[PDB]
């Protein structure tokens, strides 16, 4: 015969189940996911900033002018990227050079030597390679002048620059390592030669190597490439007897603290977001993440976890 | 189970509530129905809001370029740098893993408390006006018509007005 | 105890009860002794067990070498492998340190938790037909044979049945 | 409240009962006052700062010269440091920060469940010869004088030597 | 007629720490902290370890006569007692990056890339040996190298290329000898002024002699530079000298495996599996933590200098 | 007649936060995160750290003009340069493997300068008086390094130079050289007759030969040359031996020392005190039981972590209600 009012809490058609520390596949009312797990698939902009994709070239090949190839917060290398380098050698110290690359705020590229001007005492013309082809003739980089000897003739070189850009510049060069000593003195005549590059911080001496090595790219001489950064107000000094590939254009850049290279196929894509990775975009509002461990910008932190759902609701037990 | 409300003597939920987490269910001369208490409700609900928005907001995270590249003279360094990524892979899978099982199990004690502490918040007001019956249910001794249901819903519950009456049917 | 069953109102534990983690002592003609509720020791054996392989499961590490060799001229970068080394060690160890403080009281709220609910569930049924004579016993006010006792602890106590008889005795 | 003391059906603090963290007001034909309940309000205290001394001294740090100096051709290792030195700034903060956060809840929740501990404790003296009036508040069903009112106190009150009176009233 | 309630209580010394309180004796309670190992080193993915006994890792991929030593291994054991390696005195290139190399091979063979009797008609390979490296006593060389001294009077330019017609990398292990003076030059290569080239088409260095009277070590006044590198399969490697070069014999296919390590332990090797090595024996725990050693390789528990990590199962023990 | 169960309440006002609740009023509360140092640059386990003045580590270690030498303390915990530290290398040039020899000397716990090669009986066969340069000056004059000597041509002729230390401190020695590259083939005549030079160094650990690379570069300090600086560790019982037709900078004051494990090294103005401490960082020491800190990221020390919290509340009391 009596009135009732009774306690209860609210059941639902969820199916969403949780792990506790006492209990497995606990069916909630309501829960969220921690775990972010989805990606846009795309290689956006990082800070707004759009990464430097480099087509089907690598970093080698894009900052030395390849034949064949202003701000950015990442660079994006395809996995089958050409060779940089055609004719074969050492690049000097290049995985610090695309480090310090990865990410640039102002980057203009400027004739530093000015190949009209730079060079009357040496034929700027000549040097050519059948290692880096370009539409059926022989080329060359475009950034370096690789001289050789004007009639016969390969007098000593000396040349200064000094940065007027209020900024780091980049300077590469190349020492070329003929296979015999008869391409020394076609080359360069003078046979037994050196070269010198140094400014207020960085000074080497180099001297050719003469030797036959395995064939790449139809030559068995090599040529290494070198680089370094003038401060602004510094200058850089080239001095040769023979076998220097000379800077035709150079880099004045800011450096930014650094991001990274992502090699992927993923496409590259016109959006924005904090979190990059090399199979796609990811929006940071969660702490954890599954997709990928490499990661650039501001990422949830990585984890080996497939769920990480979190209660929010009470035990569901409609029955 | 930890406050014993919650699937314990409150055996099961109820799908007719579709308005709030913890409520009533009346049963009078004026008809019956599902309400669910609005105040302990919204305050459940700032505070899970407030617990997963504690979770989430807290990660600051420092600017990272996770990736480097080094070369065939550099495995060394290049294994102190895989070291370094497993590293904390171990440390934040270990740590979220826990964290969800340690919070999911205070999360559920939470709302089991919450209804605990509704059920015998009603129980103090009614006293020996009514029985427990069991299963978190309310069988009065007197006449509860709406207004009276609601007094009990919302803190002000006249008891005495009552007392006469509800002496008789015992 | 945070429930202040364990070691509170209830002072002392049972080694007569050796066949589980919570139980009854009963008294009446026909004899007495000391019985474990079994339904509520597996429910918090399994739930503990699953406490335990959380903590223990929830690992799963990297394969990794961890050591590292340097030559006099790689004395920075030495140096920094050692700092990850201790940074992994430093977390690791306060993290187990204080893992095992925190869930440990966890644990023991848990037992009392368990305890405290068993009491109530008891306290609930009786009402009037039993004093609560503190230090968590129940002395009845009508004789209270073996199925009468067993009906308690099953919760299928018939308060009618002998509220008559507790009435008199009162 | 976890519990539903603090803030639950004991609605506020007092702050004339100074000697202690929970304890009991008094008010009898003789007089009132506040008077801490000593033994709880110790405990709790030896068990909070013992909660504080634990997190305290579980942290034994290893001896560490964080900083390094790499040269401008050491970009990448120097990146490298930069992580391991973000990595644990990362891992620190966030754990930190959920442990105060965790602890404080823990800890009020704590404090919460002793009052109610106390309170059903006098609860399960007064039996039948006191009202539970509302509010943490007992109102005797007989006549309590000093002597009488620290036996409840202290756990030693005497239920049937009151039994008599109580029946009637 | 009473019925009361009631928590269990045994013969239990078991104690925890907990936040609120230290030292609780409890009923049931279990360690999350690995503090035993078998103090032996076992095999790793099933594979055994490659032990060197009392040689080094140099001394025994240059083949010092003291090591005449499998074709897998999951890591490498060095006696702490190992001084047997560049018997004769100078600088090992790259040495902490080939052993880390060598640390796990899936597959591993020794193969005479230059053979010693018919590669080198022009040049004596036969004078090539000092005291420095004894085997038995006599004066010997590294069993892989060859140390090509003039023949007659004359020392020819030599060159010699390998082409990687294995599958898979080789590895290439040569060497650059510096004498003392330049009547041990002349009297060793003639030529007095000389050179050695080594090439691949990724690797390029040129090598030139330096002639000094250095600190005798091993009675040595001069001394002698060891270079390697691996050949990438198809690749070609070229080498070229007027003096001064010892030559490569044995060279080693391998397939390189992921990455491990090098333990340098005393701890014997047994016949025993793992997935936890630790220089002071394996770890065979399903535990979370560890405290027997940071320098671990495999899937191991995390390391910590705990001595004492105890979970609670059961409840507060008061028997009374 | 009455009797209640209730809660302390006061006038505090400290708030915490908990993972429901944000600003919660507490009766009692610590803080769990150290905020403070005490400004100053302390002895580390009881050793004072090396401060090297206006000098950096390669114009003490050198002995720049400018620097002081020795007086230096026979061992230190760490050291300490002001961001202000001009004088290094006066004469413009490479120093090889440099941050190594910082790290390397960060922490010694014995350490003495002495001439290995006296000036005056070491070289009769060369000019040891005449290696100095405005590129050094001192106190208004050209000027050198102290621990090296600039050997020149004695009269017209370099002879073949040779020359070796053994080893007979009780421990390592460091021992430091330069290499010197004039400008022109005239300067390196003027300097050291011999226009093909070569300088050897060898121990029984180290061995390398150095070749002169004559240049113009860019002028730094007015020296169009470039002076490179090396050095290595000789063990006890060790010999080192050079050789050079030139060239050669030599060593003249080299160093006994036993270094200790880590340790950094700190670039700041904070003053250095007579106080102790277990945890040092650039801007002060830290002196607390506390696990966290938000100081500096980059200490040295026995130190509580560091993190980016502006406090970490904890909650001691309960839930303060005045009403
Ligand atoms: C130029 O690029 C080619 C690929 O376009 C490179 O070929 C690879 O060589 C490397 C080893 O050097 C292997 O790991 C890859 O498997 C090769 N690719 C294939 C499938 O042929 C080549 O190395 C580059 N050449 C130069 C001059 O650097
Ligand atoms: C030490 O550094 C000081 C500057 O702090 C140098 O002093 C300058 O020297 C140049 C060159 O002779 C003078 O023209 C200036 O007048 C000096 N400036 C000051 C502030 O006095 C000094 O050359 C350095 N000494 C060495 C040897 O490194
Ligand atoms: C990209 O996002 C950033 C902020 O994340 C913003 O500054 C910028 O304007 C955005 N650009 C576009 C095209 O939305
Ligand atoms: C125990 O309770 C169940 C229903 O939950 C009932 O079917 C059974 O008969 C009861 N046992 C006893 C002892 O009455
Ligand atoms: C650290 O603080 C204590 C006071 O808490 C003080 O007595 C002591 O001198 C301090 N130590 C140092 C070296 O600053």
């Amino acid at each position: 015969p009596g009135d009732t009012l009774c306690i209860g809490y609210h059941a639902n058609n969820s199916t969403d189940t949780v792990d506790t520390v006492l209990e497995k596949n606990v069916t909630v009312t309501h829960s969220v996911n921690l775990l972010e797990d989805k990606h846009n698939g795309k290689l956006c902009k990082l800070r707004g900033v759009a990464p430097l994709h480099l087509g089907k070239c690598n970093i080698a090949g894009w900052i030395l002018g390849n034949p064949e190839c202003s701000s950015w917060s990442y660079i994006v290398e395809t996995p089958s990227s050409d060779n940089g380098t055609c004719y074969p050698g050492d690049f000097i110290d290049y995985e610090e050079l695309r480090e310090q690359l990865s990410s640039v705020s102002s980057f203009e590229r400027f004739e530093i030597f000015p190949k009209t001007s730079s060079w009357p005492n040496h034929d700027s013309n000549k040097g050519v390679t059948a290692a880096c082809p370009h539409a059926g003739a022989k080329s060359f980089y475009k950034n370096l002048i690789w001289l050789v000897k004007k009639g016969n003739s390969y007098p000593k070189l000396s040349k200064s620059y000094i940065n007027d850009k209020g900024k780091e510049v980049l300077v590469l060069w190349g020492i070329h390592h003929p296979s015999t000593s008869a391409d020394q003195q076609s080359l360069y005549q003078n046979a037994d030669t050196y070269v010198f590059v140094c400014s207020s911080r960085y000074s080497k001496k180099f001297k050719p190597e003469i030797a036959i090595c395995p064939k790449v790219r139809d030559q068995e001489g090599r040529m290494n490439y070198y680089w370094t950064l003038v401060e602004p107000g510094d200058k850089i000094t080239f001095e040769a007897t023979g076998n220097l590939v000379v800077p035709r254009y150079a880099f004045a850049m800011e450096r930014n603290a650094g991001s990274g290279i992502i090699i992927s196929d993923t496409p590259v894509h016109d959006c924005n977001t904090t979190c990059q990775t090399p199979k796609g975009a990811i929006n940071t509002s969660l702490p954890f993440q599954n997709i990928h461990p490499i990661t650039i910008g501001k990422c949830p932190k990585y984890v080996k976890s497939t769920k990480l759902r979190l209660a929010t609701g009470l035990r569901n037990i409609p029955s | 189970g930890l406050f014993g409300a919650i699937a314990g003597f409150i055996e099961g939920g109820w799908t007719g509530m579709v308005d709030g987490w913890y409520g009533y269910h009346h049963q009078n001369e004026q008809g019956s129905g599902y309400a669910a208490d609005l105040k302990s409700t919204q305050n459940a609900i700032d505070e899970i809001t407030n617990k997963v928005n504690s979770v989430i907001e807290k990660m600051n995270t420092q600017f990272t370029a996770v990736g480097k590249e080094f070369n065939h003279l550099e495995k060394r360094i290049e294994n102190l740098n895989k070291k370094v990524d497993d590293g904390f892979l171990d440390i934040w899978t270990y740590n979220a893993e826990l964290l969800v099982l340690l919070e999911n199990e205070r999360t559920l004690d939470y709302h089991d408390s919450n209804v605990k502490n509704l059920y015998e918040k009603v129980r103090s007001q009614l006293k020996n006006n009514a029985k427990e019956i069991g299963n978190g249910c309310f069988e009065f001794y007197h006449k509860c018509d709406n207004t009276c249901m609601e007094s009990v819903k919302n803190g002000t519950y006249d008891y005495p007005k009552y007392s006469e009456e509800a002496k008789l049917n015992r």
